[PDB]
């Protein structure tokens, strides 16, 4: 609030600062340093979150922003609010390998020997130290060739 | 291969050299840890086959290199009975003993037919190969590789006299320069999609080699993967 007494001479502690009646943003700021996490603990605080009663749909996770907001759809659905199905020729189904249509007309992933699906259903993880087709010596430890 | 450019070590973890009867005759890639793959114009009949995995400069001893014997070589069925001996040019070979699976002994990735295809005219894949760096000039000492661009149908049908089957496709540079060369059949035709990558197309023949109007022209894998498949089954 800054009104009590010498209360900017101590370090800030948002727990405090923020939501008992209400903070600024800098008081915010210089308490959380990564102002990334501070430009996003922001848009979820007030101005009317436009993530508003969740637009998309089929279990999508609505992302609000300042201005806009997004959608993360998962697996099996497509369009701005996942309304759309996933059809195995629109970017891959959305998986990371292979995609077929069957058993009805939602996409299914699936990946080669060696690999397994991850648990989003359209990722692919080794499942042998030594999976197919990939350049080791690069990797190792956790590098790339730049 | 000519016109290419030396590749890393470990660059190339199902590069495969293929020793025989003179050497360094043809090359192959790993399928998994007990069958390689190479092309069929690569077995003479009666000869012992050394694979030797993990090779690279062929002066010296890379502690890499594992080293193998073929007791096995199944050629395709309908590979060529007196006609046009490069066809279903494609063979699996059966090493003896495992190899030690490690950095740089890696499979490459066998995708369904469908997609081994849509790999392959994505445009660009990469071919490396122990052979004539010269259009028959000198071999390949140390691993080379280049990227060649698949080349369509209507063009290479028209470079060469030879009926270009459905089994085969081009893949090279218009003009004269850069190419795979003898030294190199059998060697893999490879397309990474993001890290992972994938085979499309044993490397086969070809009129010459870096010659202008001549691309090099390779195995359609796409045709034989489901047969690979089940040949390399371990359970």
């Amino acid at each position: 609030y800054n009104s009590g007494k010498l209360e900017e001479f101590v370090r800030g502690n948002l727990e405090r600062e923020c939501i008992e009646e209400k903070c600024s943003f800098e008081e915010a700021r210089e308490v959380f340093e990564n102002t990334e996490k501070t430009n996003e603990f922001w848009k979820q605080y007030v101005d009317g979150d436009q993530c508003e009663p969740n637009p998309c749909l089929n279990g999508g996770l609505c992302k609000d922003d300042i201005n806009s907001y997004e959608c993360w759809c998962q697996v099996g659905f497509e369009g701005k609010n996942c309304e759309l199905d996933a059809t195995c020729n629109i970017k891959n189904g959305r998986c990371k390998q292979f995609c077929k249509t069957g058993a009805d007309s939602k996409v299914l992933c699936s990946c080669t020997t060696g690999y397994r699906l991850a648990p989003d259903q359209k990722s692919c993880k080794p499942a042998v130290p030594f999976p197919c087709g990939r350049v080791s010596v690069s990797h190792s430890p956790t590098t790339l060739t730049r | 291969i000519v016109g290419g450019e030396n590749a890393k070590p470990g660059q190339f973890p199902w590069q495969v050299l293929l020793n025989g009867k003179i050497d360094a005759f043809c090359g192959g890639s790993i399928i998994n840890e007990k069958w390689v793959v190479t092309a069929a114009h690569c077995i003479e009949p009666g000869v012992k086959i050394t694979v030797v995995a993990g090779e690279y400069n062929t002066e010296e001893t890379e502690p890499t290199e594992q080293r193998r014997n073929v007791i096995r070589a199944i050629p395709h069925h309908s590979y060529n009975a007196t006609v046009n001996k490069y066809s279903h040019d494609i063979a699996l070979l059966e090493l003896d003993e495992p190899l030690t699976l490690n950095s740089y002994v890696t499979p490459i990735c066998i995708a369904d037919k469908e997609y081994t295809n849509i790999f392959l005219k994505f445009g660009s894949g990469y071919v490396s190969g122990w052979g004539r760096v010269f259009n028959r000039g000198r071999s390949a000492t140390i691993l080379q590789y280049l990227k060649v661009p698949l080349v369509d149908r209507a063009t290479c049908l028209r470079s060469t006299k030879f009926t270009i089957y459905s089994n085969m496709f081009c893949a090279g540079f218009h003009e004269g320069g850069k190419d795979s060369c003898q030294g190199d059949s059998g060697g893999p035709h490879v397309t990474e999609v993001e890290g992972t990558s994938f085979l499309t197309g044993i490397i086969s023949w070809g009129e010459e080699c870096a010659v202008k109007g001549k691309y090099g022209i390779y195995t359609k894998v796409s045709r034989y993967v489901n047969w690979i498949k089940e040949k390399t089954k371990l359970t």
